[PDB]
C-alpha cells in the first residue's frame, strides 16, 4: 500500500509542522510574559524609588532646619548636607541598577528559550 | 484637551480597542503567535505605532 | 486625573500634567505632578489655572 505509506508520512509532516508551530507559539507567549514581568519590575522600582525620594524630602529638610538655626554656617555645615544628599543619590542609583541586572537576566532567559525553540524546530525538520 | 495611552506590552491572541468619543477608532488583533514574524506585532513600540 | 501615584506612565510628553486625587472624596491626597522629558522624572508642580 504505497498510498497508505504516503498518508502515514503526510501525517508526520503534519505532526512536525504543527509541533514546530506550537514550539514557536509557546516560546513566543513565554517571552511576552517575561516582558510583562520586566515592566512590573520597572513599576516596582519606580515605587520604591519614590519612597526613597519622600524620605529624602524629610531627611534633607531636617539637615537644613538644624544647620539653619546653628548660627555657624560655613563650608563644614554645607558638607554635612552634601554628604547626606549623596547617600540618597547612591541608594537610588542601586535601585536603578538592581533593576538593570534583573532585566539582563530576563533577556538572557528569553534568548535561551528562543535558541531552544530554534534547535527543536531544526530537530523536527531533520526528521 | 488631550490624553495618553500607556502601552506596557503585547500579549499574543488578544485584541486592542481604543474608545474615544463613542467610537472604536482603533482595533488590532495580535496574531496567534506561531510565526516568528509576530515579534514586531507584539512589540510595544510597533503596537503603539499601529 | 490619575487615581494612584503609581498609575502614572513611566514616560510621557515633557509638558504633561496629571492630578492624583487619591481618595476622590477627601482633600488629603490632592496634588499635581508634571513629567520632565530630559530628566525622565515626574516633578510635583503647581496646579493648572
Amino acid at each position: 500500500g504505497q498510498n497508505a505509506q504516503a498518508k502515514m508520512i503526510a501525517a508526520q509532516t503534519a505532526a512536525g509542522r504543527r509541533q514546530a508551530m506550537e514550539i514557536m507559539r509557546q516560546t513566543n507567549i513565554q517571552n511576552a510574559d517575561l516582558s510583562l514581568q520586566a515592566r512590573s519590575k520597572l513599576e516596582e522600582a519606580s515605587a520604591e524609588l519614590t519612597s526613597q525620594n519622600m524620605q529624602k524630602v524629610q531627611a534633607i529638610g531636617s539637615i537644613r532646619a538644624a544647620i539653619g538655626e546653628s548660627m555657624l554656617e560655613g563650608s563644614s555645615m554645607d558638607r554635612i548636607k552634601r554628604v547626606t544628599e549623596g547617600q540618597f543619590i547612591r541608594e537610588a542609583n542601586m535601585v536603578t541598577e538592581n533593576y538593570r541586572r534583573d532585566y539582563q537576566a530576563i533577556f538572557a532567559q528569553q534568548l535561551g528559550g528562543t535558541q531552544s525553540a530554534a534547535s527543536q524546530i531544526d530537530e523536527i525538520y531533520k526528521s | 484637551q488631550d490624553g495618553l495611552i500607556n502601552v506596557r506590552g503585547g500579549q499574543y491572541g488578544r485584541e486592542l480597542i481604543v474608545h474615544i468619543n463613542g467610537k472604536d477608532v482603533a482595533k488590532y488583533k495580535i496574531p496567534d503567535g506561531s510565526q516568528p514574524e509576530h515579534v514586531n506585532n507584539t512589540d510595544a513600540q510597533w503596537l503603539a505605532e499601529e | 486625573y490619575a487615581q494612584s501615584f503609581s498609575k502614572l506612565p513611566p514616560n510621557a510628553p515633557n509638558g504633561y500634567m496629571v492630578k492624583i486625587v487619591g481618595d476622590a472624596s477627601k482633600s488629603a491626597d490632592q496634588y499635581y505632578v508634571r513629567y520632565d522629558a530630559e530628566r525622565k522624572v515626574w516633578t510635583e508642580t503647581l496646579g493648572w489655572n
